[PDB]
């Protein structure tokens, strides 16, 4: 009943500028179990960030996420080759949805 | 070092079964949350299963709910994906992932995840 | 020898500090445990803290991803209050949840541990196994996290187990020299009971829990230490201590239910009585664990639609960390006092910048003096302290 | 003053959690002593846990190769139950074998070292060197690893002398404040007798040995505490403990004689008896010291033949290391309680990412309450520790 | 049980050595704690050191600009006295300001910490918070930095509020058991009081203090531990003790009224009386606190104008860094023994070779017997240490 929509679609720039991904939920939800992850193809998906704000064990700092209610975003300040890939928004309580991701690809 | 192996992906006519298994090494199933997710080939990831660490299926989704059957081996650490009844829309790469549930802070969030196996339904 | 609290309750007009461990600031040099989810209790004689260690020192490869709760390694440290967990304290059980107790004549500790499912309660009195229990509910078996209070020998322990959002199976045993003789099943108007703060209100013992399901306000659980007779309700005062809450200007309690206000999650807290007026305290952020600030409300134990505060005191800073606090009392002269200690968490999952997660102490005792301002946060800097 | 081990045993259905060490993982931050050939012994106020200690701490240039057992620096090392093996423990006597008594009024030491030929035991009681012996057989001097057993002031100790594959000369010392007042030759069905765990079966001491010649079942040495009298015969359950042994399914005892069967080497362990009916523990891989489990085999003290368990435990999981195990009697409130340790080996000869061996330890203590399931394994990463 | 003082004081000659500590030598390998202001005092039995901890140790990150003396970390060191402050030291209050009495039955703490407008100076007894008192005069208010003195159950505490250079508010508190039952304000010749070294000069207290506003002489408090009648004077000797402080051949005192001579600041020391004689110890450098020397002036006592000195020590070089110094008093078995203790500062602001400042500790105690000659410097070596 909460449908995570990823707003921009194939979003495409080139390596070292911001990239900005949003996640706008249908209606509002605990802002705490929210994840964002990044599924570069071939490669099992990683997660990047936990509890909309929080970095996970590893990610490199580039990586930034906040929002709440309905609103998230997500943002790679300065990009890098091996930061384009396919990324997701979930909310892992109830009731569980994934997004339909946003594709960074190398203009 | 933790890993997670999937293992029975593989041809079924349409109408079939497929057992998935995924090994766990390094840790044991009755302190973690362990998920099912499969991507079909060309759209995003889905979250097929949810079990409990106390062995409760939390949630099948809705596709997928009266078809599989998820269940688990706390001996042998396995997880086992049991598709019955298998269309051409479950030709899929499968996932086995692995979160917590924490008593102070709850649900933490999917940071352990398998190669994948790929299961195609065909014909 | 045994111990039955019979005083009255000192006359308590705020809080004086006691004591601060320094834990995060030592382990950048030095072999500290990893720690969280610490307490305070007294024999006779001293004061001594406990915490549950993760079977690491800080400076420790084994210190990487130390956030989790329930591993085979967590162990019940235990100190004389004020020495740091060094490599030499004692660790008196295997526990990833505990209590403990001290009847006048030897110490009790519970403690939980195993899989999630099965879970078993070891009693241990006075340096014995005496008992032990299984899980009820099949669920994740939980205790206070605090002191347990004995009177006349029987010491009483809260203990849950079921879903943290629905309906949980919570009890309360009653302990004689570490054998359980007896278990009342939890009866009354609080729903969701966990990580409960009891102090000897004689002659029984009175609870402030934490509603983790539907509420921001805090449960109360009073136990007759005799009849075994257990009460519920909830934590009148309109300014709620739970966090998540919401906002001073929009809370709301109800004296028997829960609110349904950003209930949630929750913290564990404490709050006791001076006649109708609650002694309570909680983080100053409301939606974070930032913070901490006691105070009184004035009819707060009588009235839900009270929001008078006074004697306000900021034990830690708003834009410095707090986390799970609770409840001690110490036998005087003439009366029983009241103190708290409130738990400093410093590492990953809301700092970044270290791959470990642990805490800090600070304590304060009630006082019928005078007393000044402060701040007293943990103080260590991740910034340069080692990943 | 004096020990008697006059109640009866408590009413067991299982074992609960008691204590765990954390040594290897609190080993790779902070100083604590390389060790080995651990075990528990009480005074009658609280526990305290032994090992013998290769002279040097783990992060140490002298760590490196020290799978040896006899060099003329390891020592015993003593504290209370809980606290590791730091730089502060009280190293008690020079040992590269050992025993304890604590006999009500004071601390026994069987201290063995020396030459490999001629060996000396030193016999220590209330901190005095009262008593010596020399080797017998000429051979390598070695005692039971575990504590003794007193009883109205009189303990006994059993040691060997000999080959490991043949015929040894096993004796039993009855030692009274450290001198030794008798000495009875081993007599009975027992030919290899090794590493005993002894327990206080009032009127007398029950010893469960291990067979390392040609037995996987274990020897029974009965002591009359009283009259010196020894009577030997071997565990008479079908499913044996030693390591190595045979399958279940295909696995024999004699109720007097070894079963000939996989009785090559073998690994020091325990078993006491409920009435017919016998409670072991081995560990679950039949080849490797890899898992514990323990359990109940119903008529399996009086009965070959017998394959039937009932309230199997899992200690320590099957894919993790474990090691020397034993029992020690602790005095309740109407019944003395039996417990066991077990050690958790890690390092070389097994593990070759490490050029050292040490061990961790784990307690479990029987219970007449109820028990869930679990899993307490070392925890130690060596992939990640300092070679 | 209480402590009453009542024996005469014994016959001084001179001091012998007593203790040393060699902190800052061990803190080059080894983790300790990182203080300054210590002090010794003695229960019936042995004798204890405290000091003021920055809340960490000196191989630290932490351990980088803790020059500052009012920090929201530092807490109350105590230790029996020789033992290092190592990791396992207890840390018994909160504290940037403190002082410590014995009255024979427990421990009684004064700390002071908080903020520099509204202090709190808790009274702890017992391992108590008994009691608790806040800024009179809304400054900085500050203790003794040394012991405290009881008799009969009654100790008391000198504490100052207000300018450090002006008219500051000094108190006497009267305690028992650690309830403040009465409060002197200060009455007398002497203008400014600080950091009073007391002693029980039967049958009452009586204090050198530092005067930080005017005078290079030390005042005097009279305390009668009876009627609370306090009486001020200064210490009339004409080599005075303060440093800043002018040369020998130019110094003056006035016996009643500050000399008005390089009064500008202070530092921490003490002296007594015996006869008219004064014994008395400061700094060898007359302007910066390098070196310590104690000696007696004959009839400086009584007489301003004397400037005869005898039985002259050495205790720290000309070349070697003091610091704070001061009293205690031990008692005998047929008399009062008069014991010191100075503080040697090692560090930053005035050996910009390291970032930390800490300090050691050396203690002599008079005696009736013959010395030698000699010097006890800190010894630390701060160019090879780390920064
Ligand atoms: C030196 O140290 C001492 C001891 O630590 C300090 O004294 C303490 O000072 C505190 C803070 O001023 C006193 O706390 C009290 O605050 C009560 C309200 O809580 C406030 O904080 C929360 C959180 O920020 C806010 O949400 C509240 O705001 C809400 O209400 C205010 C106004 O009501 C609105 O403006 C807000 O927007 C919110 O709606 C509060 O700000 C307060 O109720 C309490 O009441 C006293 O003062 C009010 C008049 O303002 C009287 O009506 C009431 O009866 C009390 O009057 C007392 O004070 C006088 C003078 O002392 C006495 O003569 C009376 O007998 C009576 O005691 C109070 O303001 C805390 O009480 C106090 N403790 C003690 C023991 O004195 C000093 O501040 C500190 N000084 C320094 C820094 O040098
Ligand atoms: C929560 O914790 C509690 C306590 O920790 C657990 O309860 C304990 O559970 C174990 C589970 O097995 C009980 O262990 C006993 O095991 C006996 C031995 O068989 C087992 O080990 C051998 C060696 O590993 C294996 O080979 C077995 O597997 C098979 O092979 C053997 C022969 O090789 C065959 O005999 C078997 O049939 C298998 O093919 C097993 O792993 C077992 O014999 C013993 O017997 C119980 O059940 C049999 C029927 O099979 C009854 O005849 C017998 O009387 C016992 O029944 C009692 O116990 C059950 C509880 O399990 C009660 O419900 C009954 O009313 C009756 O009292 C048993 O299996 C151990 O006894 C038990 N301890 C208790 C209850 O105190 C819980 O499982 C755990 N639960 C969760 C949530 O995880
Ligand atoms: C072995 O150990 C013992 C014990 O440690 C040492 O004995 C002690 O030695 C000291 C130093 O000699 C004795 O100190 C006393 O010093 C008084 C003056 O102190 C001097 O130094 C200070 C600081 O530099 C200066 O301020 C003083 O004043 C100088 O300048 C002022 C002006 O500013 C002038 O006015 C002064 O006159 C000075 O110019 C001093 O230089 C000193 O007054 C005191 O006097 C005693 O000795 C003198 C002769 O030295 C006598 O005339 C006088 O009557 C006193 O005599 C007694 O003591 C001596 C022993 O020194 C006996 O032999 C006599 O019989 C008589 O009892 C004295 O010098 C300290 O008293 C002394 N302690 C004892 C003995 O317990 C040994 O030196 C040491 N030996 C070694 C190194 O092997
Ligand atoms: C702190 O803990 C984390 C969690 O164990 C450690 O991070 C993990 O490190 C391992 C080893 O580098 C990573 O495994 C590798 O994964 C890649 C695929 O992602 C695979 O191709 C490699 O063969 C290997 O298996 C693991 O991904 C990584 N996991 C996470 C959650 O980040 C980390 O090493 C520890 N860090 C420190 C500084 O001790
Ligand atoms: C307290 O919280 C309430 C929400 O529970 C705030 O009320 C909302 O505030 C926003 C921003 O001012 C308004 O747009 C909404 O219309 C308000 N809604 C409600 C439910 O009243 C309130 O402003 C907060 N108060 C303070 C002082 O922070
Ligand atoms: C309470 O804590 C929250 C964090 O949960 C604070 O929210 C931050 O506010 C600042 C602006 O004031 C933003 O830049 C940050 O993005 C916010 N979030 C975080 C995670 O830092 C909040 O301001 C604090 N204060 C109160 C009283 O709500
Ligand atoms: C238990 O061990 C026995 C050997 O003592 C195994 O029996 C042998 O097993 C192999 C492989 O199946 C056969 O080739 C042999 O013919 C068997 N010989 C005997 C002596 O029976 C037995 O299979 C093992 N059982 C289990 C279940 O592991
Ligand atoms: C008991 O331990 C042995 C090791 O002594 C295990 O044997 C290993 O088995 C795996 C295959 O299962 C082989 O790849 C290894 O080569 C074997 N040896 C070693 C040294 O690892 C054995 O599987 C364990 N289990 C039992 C019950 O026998
Ligand atoms: C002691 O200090 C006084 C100053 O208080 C010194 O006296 C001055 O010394 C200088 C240098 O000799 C002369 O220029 C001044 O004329 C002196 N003034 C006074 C006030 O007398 C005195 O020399 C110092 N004595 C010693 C020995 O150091
Ligand atoms: C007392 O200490 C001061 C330092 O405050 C010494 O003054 C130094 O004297 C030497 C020459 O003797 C100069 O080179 C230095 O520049 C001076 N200052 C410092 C900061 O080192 C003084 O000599 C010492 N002695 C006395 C008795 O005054
Ligand atoms: C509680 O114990 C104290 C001392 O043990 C005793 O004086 C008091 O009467 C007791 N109170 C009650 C109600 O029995
Ligand atoms: C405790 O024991 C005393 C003496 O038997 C009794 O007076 C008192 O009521 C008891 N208190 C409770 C509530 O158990
Ligand atoms: C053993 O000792 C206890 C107490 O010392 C005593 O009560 C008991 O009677 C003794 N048993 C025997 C058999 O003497
Ligand atoms: C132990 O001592 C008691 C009292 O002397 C005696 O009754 C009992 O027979 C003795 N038992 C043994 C085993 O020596
Ligand atoms: C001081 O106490 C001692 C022993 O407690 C006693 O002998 C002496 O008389 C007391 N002095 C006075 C003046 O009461
Ligand atoms: C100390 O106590 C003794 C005995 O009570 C008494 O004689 C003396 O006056 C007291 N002195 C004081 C109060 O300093
Ligand atoms: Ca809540
Ligand atoms: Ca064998
Ligand atoms: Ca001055």
């Amino acid at each position: 009943e909460v449908v995570l929509t990823q707003s921009p679609g194939t979003l495409s720039l080139s390596p070292g500028e911001r990239a900005t991904l949003s996640c706008r939920a249908s209606q509002s939800l605990g802002t705490n179990y929210l994840a964002w992850y990044q599924h570069k193809p071939g490669q099992s998906p990683r997660l990047l960030i936990d509890g909309a704000s929080t970095r996970a064990i590893g990610i490199p700092d580039r990586f930034s996420a906040s929002g709440s209610g309905t609103d998230f975003t997500l943002t790679v300040s300065r990009l890098e080759p091996e930061d384009f890939a396919v990324y997701y928004c979930q909310h892992y309580g109830n009731p569980y949805t994934f997004g339909q991701g946003t594709k960074l690809e190398i203009k | 070092e933790v890993q997670l192996v999937e293992s029975g992906g593989g041809l079924v006519q349409p109408g079939g079964s497929l057992r998935l298994s995924c090994a766990a090494s390094g840790f044991s199933f009755t302190t973690y949350e362990m998920n099912w997710v499969r991507q079909a080939p060309g759209k995003g990831l889905e979250w097929v299963s949810h079990i409990s660490s106390r062995g409760l299926v939390i949630y099948y989704a809705d596709s997928v709910k009266g078809r599989f059957t998820m269940s688990r081996d706390t001996a042998k650490n396995s997880l086992y994906l049991q598709m019955d009844s298998l269309t051409v829309a479950d030709t899929a790469v499968y996932y086995c992932a692995r979160h917590y549930f924490d008593r102070d802070w709850g649900y933490s969030g999917m940071d352990l995840w398998g190669q994948g196996t790929t299961v195609t339904v065909s014909s | 020898e045994y111990r039955n609290w019979s005083k009255p309750q000192c006359g308590i007009t705020g809080f004086a500090p006691f004591s601060k461990d320094n834990s995060i600031r030592l382990s950048a040099g030095g072999d500290i445990w990893v720690t969280r989810e610490p307490y305070v209790s007294c024999d006779p004689d001293k004061c001594y803290q406990f915490a549950l260690g993760q079977g690491t020192t800080l400076n420790n490869v084994h210190s990487n991803n130390t956030v989790r709760d329930r591993t085979p390694y967590r162990t019940l440290l235990m100190n004389e209050l004020g020495v740091p967990f060094h490599l030499g304290t004692k660790q008196v059980c295997i526990a990833w949840s505990s209590s403990s107790c001290h009847d006048g004549k030897a110490w009790l500790h519970v403690c939980i541990t195993g899989d999630d499912k099965n879970a078993t309660a070891s009693f241990i009195y006075n340096g014995r196994l005496v008992d032990s229990v299984v899980s009820w509910s099949k669920d994740i078996l939980r205790t206070q996290e605090s002191e347990c209070v004995c009177i006349n020998g029987t010491c009483t322990v809260v203990m849950t187990d079921g879903s943290a959002s629905g309906k949980a199976d919570t009890k309360i045993l009653f302990i004689e020299e570490g054998k359980i003789v007896h278990t009342s099943t939890l009866s009354g108007s609080a729903q969701h009971v966990e990580e409960c703060s009891c102090y000897p209100r004689y002659p029984g013992v009175r609870c402030v829990c934490r509603d983790n399901w539907k509420g921001s306000n805090r449960p109360i659980v009073d136990i007759n230490i005799k009849d075994h007779s257990i009460v519920s309700s909830y934590v009148c005062s309109g300014l709620v201590g739970d966090t998540p809450r919401k906002n001073d200007s929009s809370s709301s309690s109800h004296c028997l239910d829960p609110n349904n206000e950003e209930g949630g999650h929750g913290v564990k807290g404490w709050a006791f009585d001076d006649g109708n007026d609650v002694w309570m305290g909680r983080t100053i952020n409301e939606t974070s664990r930032l913070g901490y600030e006691t105070f009184k409300v004035i009819e707060g134990w009588s009235n839900p639609k009270s929001k008078l505060q006074t004697n306000r005191q900021v034990i830690v800073d708003r834009g410095d960390r707090s986390g799970y606090s609770g409840i001690f009392s110490v036998e005087g002269k003439s009366c029983i006092n009241r103190c708290f200690y409130v738990e400093l968490i410093r590492g990953r999952k809301e700092e970044t910048e270290v791959l470990w997660t642990s805490n800090s102490i600070v304590v304060f005792c009630g006082t019928s003096g005078t007393y000044g301002t402060g701040s007293w946060p943990d103080g260590a800097d991740l910034n340069l302290m080692p990943i």
